[PDB]
């Protein structure tokens, strides 16, 4: 059995108002690279942000990415909790969730 | 990243919750005790370091050289004063499995500098 | 039912002091607040006195057949030593079943 | 100036000499009573308030003096005079003092119309004292002295005589009090939970026990509560600080966090403040408090009032119980809070439960005044009712009257009597073991009797951890001396330079504080704890220091100095966490240490110098102490010192160890206990077999007390020859062993001679034997009175006839004398009469009720004795003398756990022997060594008999790098003997030499007090019991050997069904009942009228004879108690 808490290496809240101009400096190319088209509803979108930071050494270690733990998320609470990501090539491996209205 | 600190209302001096200002999509640190406001500088409420990679160098004191039950060494020179002789111990703290790991304490009087190998 | 005095025996001490068994002092008990709330119930006395008679008959048949209750308290005897009901003489290990057949 | 390591061992072994010529072995017990007697109840009699009664005339009568004469006996006439402990065990009196109070009763009635009467020395009680104490008539007396008084000299005291019975108190282990201990329960509702027994400095009341807990993850995060006395609801933290006054997150804060450069902290403590925000003032709090708690008031002024008088005395006396004190609760609460979140974070270990640094030893001292506060308080009650009924008839009452001083005499005499340690009336909420009969069978079971230690864990407790032997107990507690039994591990003993504090006063320590630079706790903002250092005081945060290091340098010389700091106060720094603990109270065991200067010890060669003339310039062990040469180190300032086990260890070696040692041993083999410490190379033993000597030195038969001859105890075994061992240790010569052994030297050979010495037996010298060889005497003491109790029946001693007595059986009582006494000199055979007493009747006007001799004894009248008891109606005892020479089935040890029985006696010409006719005394089996790896067996074998071959005594102390087995060996050599300890052996029958060249040697061994003749028994239809007619219980009673369910399952497995009939029916208790055909229950029978008739049925020709045993019939007459109908169906 793995949790989500086993191979997360820290997560966070900020107040994100705009998710075009982020809180954080580093999560600015995926985050436009994911929203220059618009993949969900945009309006229906908080300014809480919930950014969970993962760690390569469990990722590796279970043969794990960020494609199967966003589908978990989106199934456990299906489409009323956004997540989005970006590659599994960035030196941090990072994603981001909100909550839908 | 970094924690995030609790903030205390200037009036009643009660912790600060926060809270988003719709009007100006803004953060803001407000008592639910008094009617005080405050205008957030972090942008960030919560933090948790499920890795727990903590700097432990920043738990020593440099008063902990002055114990004559921890072992001395002459081979680990100290960076900041040039001293010879240092204190080293473990890590003995909860939460730290690979605590074998040594973290050095320089003996000189008032310098103190604490580092690890 | 009152049993035999071979279930009780009244052992005499080394001078002419008869002993009676832990099982006769609770029969006195019982015949006392039985006697007692029979005159109350023939003659004059109030309800609540009644009430409180039979709640006393009750506690100490309880306790001639089982001492240890749960919450109640444990029926007395001189020294400070608690009865040994008929439960105690066959509960376990050291009474009849185990101790004896 | 120093002492060279060639000296060294002579100087050690001289300052533990000096040791024990200051203290001695029951130091603890005498200190412990002094500081009651002296302090304890003064301290108890002004702690109890005036009670002050008033219908009108008021009267206060107000205790303010308390005098305790010494022990004195009043007779019948009345006169007082000065009982010695031996008239005490005699006449079966309790050698006690009478304590006098000194009252003050002042009349105020109106019109300032006042005037004081005061009572000066009003007999309050009588305290048992405590033999060898300072209020002891044996106090301060010479050995001549005590000869004159028939007083052992080698005696150590400390026991209680209470109505002729020696009664020790055992010291009972406790945690330790005012303290902060996080533990973590694996299997509860919460993660964290830091639990403070408070206690304030004169008892009054029990330990206040508060938590401060975690609640375990699983609403949002991880709150922090508290579990308030008298309160059965968890009370959040911040409630609890509202309700002292801090209504401020911020202040609650400041009082919990002292860095707030800490965020892991904050969020740590923020569910609390999140679940606690309602509640935002001190009044509102306390109606919380006060409604959580178990008696509601339905109005909130009464629930505040209570939740402020519970937080005002029940949370937390020790930081204070007066009123102001919110701010010193406040910060003391902040810091269990604190402790809890160090914890939590990882950043303080959790606390040992088995560290006994976190424990205390209550002592006799401290027992007894538990004891006196619950007396005393129950005596000012009673005083309390029968003056209130005089003052409301409007009239003066005399308070001698008043006081009933049966209440502490009878309670201290009934405590000490049967053990039950607290009310009579409360028999079963006492807690029983303390104050056991002290052990007299031998020195070494005395002194470790009165060196015991208890851990009242509870003997059904299957959890080893407090049975483990703890790191922490080195120095303190024998590693090895414990029961084998279902108390290992709980009971233990003293090791032998231990030292149970007995208490001081925190106030020269405060003062000094403050007038040197620490800062109150009042006076003080939270910001400046943060980096400075707490100080606490017997657990009271009492304040703040800015440079601990030179603060304990300052105290550790005080204390040295002798200054205002005494020797038994501990003073811990822990360095890591900034805390300075410092602590005065008593049951903190700790152990003398030399102190070491930069790498060289303090004791210089001038200590040894003036120690050696220790009896000439009267320079002691106070001395050296004062000298700041020795320190007294607790377990918990063990944890911050580091220890040198030798001044070898001081050297400079090629590589350093340490280098920076604080402290070195006096001596390693003072780890051991008492007897322990009489175990020749334990070093070179299994310790199971250490730990099995440690309990048979105690049954270990020798001369248990020099005044022997004078005492009239139940059971007692002399040694005709003891010898002191020839392979010693230099621990005995404190121990009083040579002086007092038990034990012979036998020439011992381990081989295997006609097969009667296999598993764990011994064949031991006929000859030897007839010679005196481990012969012993047996003492046994019956006691008897004759009651005067009324006219109705009366007995006494007179030689009884055969024509007035009813109950005389057909033993011969000639004799008796005419006092119906035997006489001294008599040889008197089992089931004889010593004792003629007859009883008056309400074989007539007097029945027969004789002491006879207990069963199969055969001995002769060792003397009689004749005096009054208490109550003054003529007592006798009668002490009786058998000679146990020994043999087959008779118990032998060495001091190695080699124990083992007689198989058989051989002649000298039987036994096998040497070249020079030197036949073993004992001959044991090899194969007792090899598995029990007890090479100490046979490295004392080998000392001794280069000891008997050199004229000397062998040092076999455990840790001794001068003594080793090829030195020994070399030695014998140069006496002519094979280097290794072999001869060879002739066959006693045939003459023939041995093929195998066997081992033989003097061993120090011991007959112990398990004779064969004391436990053989045989039954043949004997007595049976009254309740169920089956064989009574022990040879004393005749009784039968029990046929227990494990035999009823073997003997099921077997398939023997008559046997087991036979023993569970025939042989116990065969019965016939009759049962009615129709209802199956027991009928009444008339055999002699032959009339069977069930009274039930009506019927009278259906019954049916049915043969069951008696426990059936009792177990089915006690159903048919119950309502039960157990209807035996023949059909
Ligand atoms: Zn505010
Ligand atoms: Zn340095
Ligand atoms: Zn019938």
């Amino acid at each position: 059995h793995t949790t989500l808490r086993k191979v997360t290496a820290n997560t966070a809240i900020y107040y994100d108002p705009n998710p075009q101009s982020t809180v954080v400096a580093e999560d600015q190319e995926w985050v436009n690279v994911y929203y220059e088209m618009p993949d969900f509803d945009v309006a229906r979108i908080s300014p809480w942000l919930l950014r969970v930071e993962l760690d390569r050494k469990h990722m590796t270690d279970r043969k794990l990415t960020m494609e199967q733990i966003a589908e978990k998320i989106n199934a456990g609470f299906g489409d009323d909790l956004n997540c989005i990501f970006n590659d599994d090539n960035a030196e941090k491996l990072v994603l981001r969730i909100r909550i839908m209205n | 990243p970094g924690f995030v600190g609790i903030r205390f209302c200037q009036e009643c001096n009660n912790m600060l919750y926060p809270k988003e200002d719709k009007e100006n999509r803004i953060l803001l640190y407000a008592c639910r005790n008094c009617d005080y406001q405050q205008e957030a500088d972090n942008s960030c409420i919560y933090v948790n370091k499920i890795t727990h990679e903590v700097d432990e160098l920043t738990q020593i004191i440099a008063d902990v050289s002055q114990d004559p039950t921890l072992p001395r060494t002459e081979d680990h020179p100290c960076q900041k004063c040039g001293h010879k002789e240092a204190v080293f111990f473990q890590s003995h703290s909860a939460r730290a499995e690979d605590a074998m790991r040594l973290y050095y304490v320089c003996t000189a009087p008032h310098c103190g500098h604490r580092w690890t190998e | 039912p009152v049993p035999p005095l071979s279930v009780r025996p009244a052992v005499v001490m080394q001078g002419s002091a008869r002993n009676q068994d832990d099982l006769t002092h609770k029969l006195a008990d019982i015949v006392k607040i039985n006697n007692q709330l029979r005159r109350n119930e023939q003659n004059g006395a109030a309800a609540h006195v009644i009430a409180e008679d039979v709640k006393l008959l009750q506690f100490h048949v309880a306790t001639m057949v089982d001492n240890e209750l749960p919450g109640l308290p444990r029926a007395m005897q001189k020294s400070g030593r608690p009865l040994k009901s008929l439960k105690q003489r066959l509960k376990g290990k050291e009474g009849r079943v185990r101790g004896n057949l | 100036d120093e002492i060279t390591p060639d000296l060294w061992q002579e100087a050690c072994w001289i300052v533990i000499s000096s040791y024990f010529d200051e203290k001695g072995l029951v130091r603890q017990q005498l200190d412990s009573f002094d500081e009651f007697i002296q302090m304890s109840v003064q301290r108890i009699v002004e702690d109890a308030p005036p009670i002050d009664l008033q219908a009108p005339p008021r009267y206060l009568l107000k205790f303010e003096q308390i005098y305790l004469s010494k022990p004195t006996h009043w007779e019948r006439d009345g006169a007082p005079s000065p009982m010695m402990p031996n008239e005490a065990r005699l006449r079966n009196l309790t050698y006690s003092a009478p304590l006098y109070v000194d009252i003050t009763k002042t009349v105020i009635k109106e019109g300032e119309e006042q005037l004081q009467t005061q009572h000066q020395k009003t007999f309050i009680g009588k305290i048992p004292i405590m033999l060898r104490s300072t209020y002891c008539l044996l106090n301060g007396l010479t050995d001549r002295d005590l000869c004159e008084l028939n007083e052992c000299p080698l005696d150590p005291g400390g026991y209680f005589i209470i109505n002729g019975s020696e009664k020790v108190l055992i010291a009972q282990e406790k945690m330790a009090t005012n303290t902060v201990y996080v533990f973590a329960k694996k299997d509860s509702k919460y993660a964290y939970t830091g639990e403070c027994r408070s206690c304030l400095e004169n008892s009054s009341r029990p330990t206040s026990t508060i938590w401060v807990s975690m609640l375990a993850r699983g609403a949002i995060g991880q709150r922090i509560v508290a579990t308030l006395p008298y309160i059965k609801q968890e009370v959040p933290i911040i409630i609890v600080f509202r309700a002292l006054g801090f209504v401020s997150d911020r202040d609650i804060l400041e009082h919990i966090i002292y860095d707030f450069e800490d965020p892991e902290m904050m969020e740590m403590v923020k569910p609390s403040l999140d679940e606690a925000f309602v509640i935002q003032e001190q009044n509102v709090a306390l109606n919380f408090i006060g409604s959580r708690g178990a008696k509601p008031g339905v109005t909130k002024e009464k629930r505040i009032k209570y939740a402020k008088e519970v937080l005002q005395k029940e949370m937390l006396p020790h930081v204070g119980v007066s009123d102001f004190c919110e701010t010193k609760k406040a910060y003391f609460l902040g810091y269990m809070v604190h402790r809890l979140l160090l914890a939590a974070l990882g950043r303080r270990e959790l606390d040992d439960r088995d560290h006994y640094g976190n424990k205390r030893l209550d002592l006799a001292g401290p027992l007894l005044a538990f004891l006196f506060r619950g007396m005393f308080k129950n005596l000012l009650k009673e005083v309390r009712i029968y003056a209130q009924k005089f003052i409301d008839r409007g009239k003066d009452f005399n308070l001698e009257l008043a006081i009933k001083t049966r209440i502490i005499s009878d309670g201290l005499k009934y405590s000490l009597a049967t053990g039950n340690w607290g009310d009579q009336k409360k028999a079963h909420q006492a807690r029983a073991g303390v104050s056991q009969v002290l052990n007299r069978l031998t020195f070494a079971s005395t002194l470790s009797h009165l060196r015991r230690l208890n851990s009242p864990i509870g003997r059904d407790g299957k959890l080893a951890k407090p049975r483990q032997l703890h790191n922490t107990l080195w120095g303190m507690v024998c590693p090895a001396e414990t029961p084998e039994g279902h108390a290992v591990g709980l009971v233990k003993n003293l090791a032998l330079m231990a030292y149970i504090s007995v208490g001081s006063q925190p106030s020269p320590i405060l003062e000094f504080l403050e007038e040197w630079s620490m800062e109150n706790l009042e006076e003080i903002s939270p910001a400046a704890i943060a980096d400075a250092t707490k100080i606490f005081v017997n657990g009271c945060w009492v304040g703040i220091h800015k440079d601990p290091e030179q603060l304990m340098n300052t105290l550790r010389k005080l204390r040295r100095q002798m200054d205002i700091i005494v020797s038994e106060v501990s003073m811990i720094r822990d360095i890591r966490e900034r805390e300075i603990r410092i602590y005065t109270d008593a049951g903190r065991i700790c152990r003398p240490l030399l102190i070491v200067e930069k790498q060289k010890l303090l004791l210089k060669k001038r200590h040894i110098d003036q120690l050696k003339e220790r009896e000439y310039n009267n320079y002691s062990w106070q001395d050296l102490v004062a000298s700041g040469v020795v320190e007294y180190i607790d377990t918990l300032e063990e944890e911050t010192v580091m220890l040198a086990m030798t001044p070898d260890d001081l050297q400079e070696k090629e590589v350093a160890y340490c280098s920076t040692y604080t402290h070195c041993e006096i001596h390693p083999s003072m780890i051991l206990g008492v007897c322990a410490s009489i175990i020749p190379f334990p070093d070179h033993n299994q310790s199971p077999r250490n730990t099995y000597q440690s309990a048979m030195g105690k049954q270990a038969m020798g001369v248990y007390i020099t005044n022997f001859h004078v005492r009239m105890d139940t059971l007692a075994h002399v040694l005709y020859y003891p010898q002191k061992p020839l392979v010693t240790t230099r621990s005995m010569e404190y121990l009083r062993f040579r002086e007092l052994p038990a034990g012979i030297n036998s020439i011992v050979a381990i081989a295997s001679y006609t097969g009667y010495n296999q598993e764990d037996s011994v064949i031991m010298n006929r000859s030897a034997v007839d010679r005196g060889f481990f012969r012993s005497v047996f003492y046994r003491s019956y006691k008897e009175q004759e009651s005067k109790k009324g006219f109705d029946q009366e007995e006494v001693f007179e030689k009884p006839t055969r024509e007035t007595c009813q109950g005389m059986r057909h033993a011969i009582y000639d004799k008796l004398d005419d006092d119906g006494l035997i006489a001294p000199g008599v040889r008197v055979s089992g089931d004889d009469v010593i004792i003629g007493k007859t009883v008056t009747l309400p074989r007539y006007t007097k029945r027969d009720c004789s002491t006879f001799l207990r069963t199969s004894e055969t001995g002769i009248v060792d003397q009689v004795m004749v005096t009054l008891n208490q109550e003054g109606y003529k007592f006798c005892k009668i002490r009786v003398r058998s000679v146990r020479i020994p043999q087959i089935g008779d118990k032998f040890a060495s001091r190695h756990g080699q124990k083992g029985t007689c198989g058989i006696q051989y002649r000298q010409e039987d036994m096998p022997f040497t070249c020079e006719g030197i036949t073993p005394d004992i001959i044991i089996n090899p194969h007792a060594i090899p598995s029990r790896m007890t090479i100490g067996h046979l490295i004392e074998c080998l000392q001794g008999k280069v000891s008997a071959n050199k004229g000397e005594i062998g040092d076999a102390t455990p840790f001794n790098d001068a003594v080793n087995v090829q030195k020994i060996s070399n030695l014998l050599s140069d006496y002519g003997y094979h280097l290794r300890g072999n001869e060879v052996l002739y066959n006693g029958f045939t003459g023939r030499k041995i093929t195998s060249q066997i081992f033989i040697g003097p061993t120090y061994y011991q007959r112990l007090k398990h004779m064969v003749d004391d436990k053989i028994h045989s039954r043949a239809r004997g007595p049976i019991q009254i309740l169920n007619r089956q064989p009574m219980e022990g040879r004393s009673r005749d009784g039968g050997l029990r046929f227990g369910e494990m035999e009823r399952d073997c003997q099921i497995a077997h398939g023997a069904a008559q046997f087991l009939r036979e023993r569970l029916f025939e042989a116990s208790d065969p019965y016939q009942v009759h049962v009615c055909n129709l209802c199956g229950i027991m009928a009444i029978a008339n055999t002699r009228t032959h009339t069977y008739e069930c009274r039930g049925c009506r019927n009278k020709t259906q019954i049916s004879l049915v043969r069951m045993p008696y426990a059936c019939k009792l177990l089915f007459q006690e159903l048919m108690s119950m309502s039960i109908a157990p209807r035996m169906m023949s059909v």
